[PDB]
RNA sequence: AAGCUCGUAUCAGUUUUAUGAGGUAAAGCGAAUGAUUAGAGGUUCCGGGGUCGAAAUGACCUUGACCUAUUCUCAAACUUUAAAUAUGUAAGAAGUCCUUGUUACUUAAUUGAACGUGGACAUUUGAAUGAAGAGCUUUUAGUGGGCCAUUUUUGGUAAGC
RNA sequence: GAGAACAGAAAUCUCCAGUAGAACAAAAGGGUAAAAGCCCCCUUGAUUUUGAUUUUCAGUGUGAAUACAAACCAUGAAAGU
RNA sequence: GGUUGCGGCCAUAUCUACCAGAAAGCACCGUUUCCCGUCCGAUCAACUGUAGUUAAGCUGGUAAGAGCCUGACCGAGUAGUGUAGUGGGUGACCAUACGCGAAACUCAGGUGCUGCAAUCU
């Protein structure tokens, strides 16, 4: 018969990286987690307590709770035709902070600190990010650059 | 008192080791006369 | 030895943490010391690090940061001359001495020191320096053995009793204080006290000059040539405590020569390493040396 | 190849091994299409397009024998398989010019069937006590 | 050069491999006791061999570890029996060396029939001052190459003092 | 189907930016593992068949086993490496900053943790594109044999299987 | 791999190497080296109360597991577990 | 800059051989009354820092050294792949169009960085 046990199909997912096995360093235990933080689930196969379900591996969510040795992550699962809300109780080993978010706040500082010398110079702010635009004209120089024209090559066999 | 040497090794099987095998011996051997 | 390491071996070999190689860190008990309860957040766990070199005793109150462990305040036995101990600077008494120094010296610089006296009495007896209702709470610190064996009557738990007596809540039990008779399931406050004042260096001291004249002249070449009597010992240690609870505050040393100086001599016994051309050159010669089959 | 030119006139080596196992249902009322995993029915060797199947090395003059002797095998293989004259010296790498450079340079050391090469890499100590003629004044 | 890198016996170890449990083992135990004046350690069977007579965890043999100046005298009492002659075997490539004697009464020791006669293995292990580096718990390191016992060394040692012969090839 | 609350909301089978998770394709095997052809060199002082003074705890030996450096060929249930396509999250008013209230939690500690009073911040208020309006409640039909094509793919010699 | 009376291929002893090539009831896979393995010491957290949560999911039951709360205990010098 | 205690990352740090190391430090090293542990004060415990040595540990330097790390229009725009066609071919398969793009190979560079505290010609 078929197997659908709790850790099935996870042979490579919950495996430890090449020459990065063994004991878990201490920077992990030194991270502080607040409610409202955005984390990244990524199981550690050696720390088998507090372990996420193989699904949530690779997901990202918000901390709704902080406890002795674990954080409570909210994740929105899709089941059927509609997202549902899952409450995770995971241990600190299986969690990172999301860089993408832990930057955002720095743009928030900087974006609202352009605002500093913005009003304190009276001028225009102009904050919203604008995506890469088509190039502007150029004048490439022929000096020390006489276009070195090429042509297709013949066929050839090296066996 | 009865003092017992503790064997570090992790083997439990009452079994002669890979390092057994009756092949390898001798035609020689001490044969008293 | 012709068990040279295969190249496969060297390549799939996973190294231990640096200090696991040096054999200086027990990362197992490190983790369990450092880790704070998560909903206590940035609250540091404070560690009573107690190390023993061959000639010194090292005491540090330390916490942890990702960028690295951070030390609140450090005392050593090698300070103890300053407070009038100049012999036997690694014995039990030195430990209690040092543990008491770092006790005061910290919650001094925490300003907790006026409140939380510790003992002053010191008739050697199991007790925890606990708190004063309606007031603050004692500074809490957790003993970090290191790699020292946990033997009943171990130098390391001298520093403990030195420090608890100094008024840091440093949670401990008796059964590793000298004077713990396991049959009795009890502790002799008497013996534990003795050590605190060095009663075992005293009793041994007398037995020698009344057993072996010469062997005592050497073990104690110092005390003699300094005229410390065998039994002035206690009063030294006893008077040290005073002196220590008196001015715990760290005085440094006076050091000739600045950093720049010290530096520009010390490892100018440095071997500076070859440069690329020089090394290739060194080798190009090396060939013509061996080149010519013999 | 032998008869025509001689047991010592060539080296034939089959450059592909039968590693893939083949199955048969074996239809021994009957059994049908139910439970049709097959027993091992023999092996074969999976081959891409462009992949050397046989290789032979012989004396520069015995060419026309081997070829019309590979051709006689060609007729036993299903599919189009070409016959090719390799511009490399023997079962090695390196085009015949490039091989003779590394020969009269001494960077070549007759091994077991194949041949070891001098590297500019290892322990200069036993690079030299391995490949004397590179380093000796020789000629 | 050569100062603190002297050369000492690390330890001696007498090992009587009795080959059976029961009174004989506790009797050979008595022997090893009266020779070191320490109290010996019994060995249990690694596994079972019908053609030897043992079964796993039957208590077969008995040995004892002697260090210091006593082991020095007992090693002498031993070489006493082998008339100060060993072979270029007997010498581990890793510095140590060993030899054996049958009849333990051959080195001092009165008879006592209630005891019997046992033979034994004499294995002495050699090293240098500084060996603790490889034995201490904290900061456990390993000996320098230009240090540590080779076989040439601790055989030209064994000719020096004791003044003996190493034979064969 | 009936509507209800509202009215541009903050939505989206889409892109961008930032930052995650993955072990398939390919690749690799003079890298672990498991397979695999070929010689070469060295070991045995410890499997061994002789010859040589039956002599051999002495030699030259071809044969293994094993070591070392090479060579040809493989893997759905191998692997260091490792795509493409897919896949998680973030891109602010439910935000940011300043002051300082609350508490039995928490701290050596008015220390933190939450939750707030008062003050400052409204052009692009924090990417693109779209928005044919958004949100929400009730209730009930039919259906619950499917088939086909591109590609990925399992059993089978194969099949309009 | 090198060495030690009876001792042999295989008993007991010593050293050197040794990234795990061992071991951890079992299928296989993951995990683990001052351990998760081996030796020892102390023990009943295999206990008490009901709630929250992950998997299968209808987001019903069941089996299983995860993190807390409130008890009463074990252990360690302790943090802890 | 050297050294020690506690570290962060955890080979640019590991491995093998050879050298060198001022000062302080660390060390090996002396001892067994005492607490404590061993078949064995070897380990573990305590006492001296007194009797001795940098021999080792440790720190560096050497190496066309093994490994490990970084880069390159080195291989390779190869292998593989998302999209298109009433594209080619009997077919296996292949090319083109809008895009992504490896591994091995080869070559060049490198061989610990660093937070706290104490201390030192
Ligand atoms: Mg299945
Ligand atoms: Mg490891
Ligand atoms: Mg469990
Ligand atoms: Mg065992
Ligand atoms: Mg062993
Ligand atoms: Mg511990
Ligand atoms: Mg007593
Ligand atoms: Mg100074
Ligand atoms: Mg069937
Ligand atoms: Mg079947
Ligand atoms: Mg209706
Ligand atoms: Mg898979
Ligand atoms: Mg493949
Ligand atoms: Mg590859
Ligand atoms: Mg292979
Ligand atoms: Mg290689
Ligand atoms: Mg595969
Ligand atoms: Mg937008
Ligand atoms: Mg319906
Ligand atoms: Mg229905
Ligand atoms: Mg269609
Ligand atoms: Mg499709
Ligand atoms: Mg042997
Ligand atoms: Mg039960
Ligand atoms: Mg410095
Ligand atoms: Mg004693
Ligand atoms: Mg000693
Ligand atoms: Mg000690
Ligand atoms: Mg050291
Ligand atoms: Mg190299
Ligand atoms: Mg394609
Ligand atoms: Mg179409
Ligand atoms: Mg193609």
């Amino acid at each position: 018969g078929k197997s659908h046990g709790y850790r099935s199909r996870t042979r490579y997912m919950f495996q430890r990286d090449f020459r990065k096995h063994g004991a878990v360093h201490l920077s992990t235990y030194l991270k502080v987690y607040k409610v409202g933080d955005i984390v990244d689930i990524k199981a550690n196969g050696s720390i088998q307590k507090g372990m996420p379900h193989k699904f949530y591996q690779g997901k990202t969510g918000v901390v709704y709770n902080v406890t002795k040795s674990s954080v409570g992550v909210i994740i929105n699962k899709m089941v059927g035709n509609r997202y549902l809300e899952k409450r995770l109780n995971l241990r600190v080993e299986h969690i990172k902070h999301s860089k993408c978010r832990q930057e955002f706040l720095e743009r928030v500082k900087a974006n609202a600190a352009k605002r500093a010398e913005a009003k304190a110079q009276g001028v225009a702010v102009q904050l919203k990010r604008q995506p890469a635009q088509p190039r502007e004209s150029r004048i490439v120089s022929t000096e020390g650059n006489v276009p070195q024209t090429l042509a297709p090559v013949p066929y050839e066999t090296f066996i | 008192k009865e003092i017992v040497k503790s064997n570090t090794s992790s083997k439990k099987a009452d079994v002669p080791p890979p390092s057994a095998d009756p092949s390898k011996a001798r035609k020689n051997r001490p044969r008293p006369s | 030895q012709k068990d040279a390491k295969s190249s496969a071996y060297s390549s799939r070999f996973q190294t231990p943490f640096r200090r696991r190689r040096e054999g200086k860190t027990d990362y197992y008990q490190r983790k369990r010391l450092v880790t704070q309860h998560k909903a206590k957040y940035n609250t540091p766990k404070y560690r009573l690090v107690v190390r023993f070199t061959n000639k010194d005793i090292i005491c540090q109150i330390i916490s942890s940061t990702i960028t690295g462990d951070v030390v609140l305040a450090a005392a050593y036995s090698h300070e103890l001359p300053r407070y009038g101990i100049t012999h036997g600077l690694t014995n039990w008494a030195a430990a209690y001495a040092t543990g008491l120094l770092i006790a005061r010296r910290t919650l001094q610089k925490l300003g907790l020191d006026e409140t939380y006296k510790g003992v002053e009495e010191v008739e050697g007896e199991y007790e925890l320096t606990e708190a004063v209702e309606d007031g603050p709470r004692p500074f809490k610190v957790f003993l970090d053995i290191g790699l020292q064996r946990t033997t009943t009557g171990a130098r390391v738990f001298g520093a403990l009793k030195g420090a608890s007596d100094g008024g840091l809540y440093v949670p401990h039990s008796e059964n590793r204080f000298p004077g713990w008779d396991f049959e009795t399931e009890e502790i002799d406050p008497e013996l534990l006290r003795s050590y605190i004042f060095g009663g075992h260096v005293s009793q041994y001291m007398e037995e020698l000059a009344d057993d072996d004249e010469e062997r005592f002249s050497e073990l104690f070449k110092g005390y003699l040539a300094d005229d410390i009597d065998a039994d002035s010992l206690e009063d030294i240690y006893t008077s040290a405590h005073e002196a220590i609870r008196a001015d715990p505050a760290f005085k440094p040393t006076e050091k000739k020569f600045t950093k720049e100086q010290y530096a520009a001599e010390s490892k100018k016994y440095r071997q500076t390493k070859l440069s690329k051309e020089e090394r290739a050159a060194r080798v190009a010669a090396k060939i013509a040396a061996l080149a010519g089959q013999q | 190849m032998t008869t025509v030119s001689g047991r010592d006139a060539f080296h034939l080596r089959v450059r592909v091994h039968p590693f893939h196992v083949l199955r048969i249902n074996k239809m021994l009322l009957q059994q049908g299409m139910r439970g049709a995993w097959g027993k091992p029915h023999g092996l074969a060797a999976r081959v891409d397009i462009g992949q050397i199947i046989f290789s032979v090395r012989t004396k520069d003059s015995n060419k026309d024998v081997v070829v019309e002797g590979l051709r006689r095998a060609r007729y036993k293989f299903p599919g189009q398989q070409k016959i090719i004259l390799s511009k490399k010296w023997g079962f090695t790498n390196l085009d015949r010019p490039e091989y003779l450079k590394k020969r009269e340079a001494g960077e070549v050391k007759d091994d077991g069937a194949f041949v070891k090469f001098l590297s500019k890499k290892g322990s200069l100590e036993n690079n030299i006590r391995e490949f004397p003629e590179y380093f000796a004044a020789q000629a | 050069q050569n100062p603190m890198r002297d050369l000492k016996i690390e330890k001696l170890v007498l090992n009587i491999s009795v080959g059976e449990s029961g009174d004989r083992l506790t009797r050979a135990s008595k022997v090893l006791e009266q020779l070191s004046g320490q109290t010996p350690v019994q060995s249990k069977a690694r596994y079972t061999v019908r053609t030897f007579g043992i079964r796993r965890n039957e208590k077969i043999a008995v040995h004892v570890t002697v260090r210091g100046p006593k082991a020095e005298e007992i090693l002498e009492r031993g070489l006493k029996v082998k008339e100060y002659q060993l072979r270029d075997r007997n010498f581990s490539a890793t510095g140590n060396f060993g030899f054996g004697i049958d009849e333990h009464i051959d080195l001092g020791i009165k008879y006592d029939p209630s005891i019997g006669i046992f033979g034994m293995d004499f294995y002495v292990v050699m090293n240098r001052p500084g060996a603790r580096v490889t034995r201490r718990k904290r900061c456990k390191g390993t000996v320098g190459n230009s240090h540590k016992t080779t076989k040439e060394d601790t055989v030209s040692w064994f000719k020096q003092k004791y003044d003996a012969d190493v034979l064969d090839k």
